[PDB]
């Protein structure tokens, strides 16, 4: 529904809009809470077997075109601090920079909590920026 | 999942005490031999001590 709106802003007004999500995670969690009713067999771990086309799909529509642009800020949740875990994997490739947070730096006072040799960003390049 | 990579934290930690540490028995080898000079030339200085 978010989404939608801010599609309208990018195209209909042209308009240049932020757009921020929290927590993008739930919405695959709550997915694979109704997965096992609609008669799906689960996947690893237990997330449904669609997960990744449908958060694709999302994702997708999330994007800056040649009327718009949409400047995208989205939260996602790593589950006991597992990021090997098939939700914050599966949403890693759908994004132009990405600030992974560390519970150890947290406990040493240090806030924000960034762990600079995990993050990444597409721009860290001398074309882009100076 | 984190319980398996736990486990190979907790791994790599140890196999690199192992470098560590044998980077230590090599100093303390080279030490060791060039101390052993004195093997050759002690039991002599102290016979009027005695």
């Amino acid at each position: 529904s978010a989404l939608t709106m801010a599609e309208y802003f990018r195209d209909v007004e042209g308009q240049d809009v932020l757009l921020f999500i929290d927590n993008i995670f739930r919405f695959t969690q709550a997915n694979s809470e109704v997965s096992a009713l609609l008669g799906r067999i689960p996947a690893a771990v237990g997330y449904q077997p669609t997960l990744a086309e449908d958060l694709g799909q999302l994702q997708e529509r999330i994007t800056s075109t040649t009327k718009g642009s949409i400047t995208s800020v989205q939260a996602v949740y790593v589950p006991a601090d597992d990021i090997t875990d098939p939700a914050p994997a599966t949403t890693f490739s759908h994004l132009d920079a990405t600030t992974v947070l560390d519970r150890a730096v947290a406990e040493s006072g240090i806030y924000p909590a960034v762990n600079p040799l995990e993050c990444a960003s597409r721009i860290m390049d001398p074309d882009v920026i100076s | 999942s984190g319980k398996l990579r736990l486990y190979k934290e907790k791994l790599e930690g140890y196999n690199r005490f192992y470098s560590i540490v044998k980077t230590i028995k090599m100093v303390t080898l080279a030490k060791y031999r060039a101390a052993q000079g004195r093997i050759r030339t002690r039991d002599f200085s102290l016979r009027y001590t005695e």
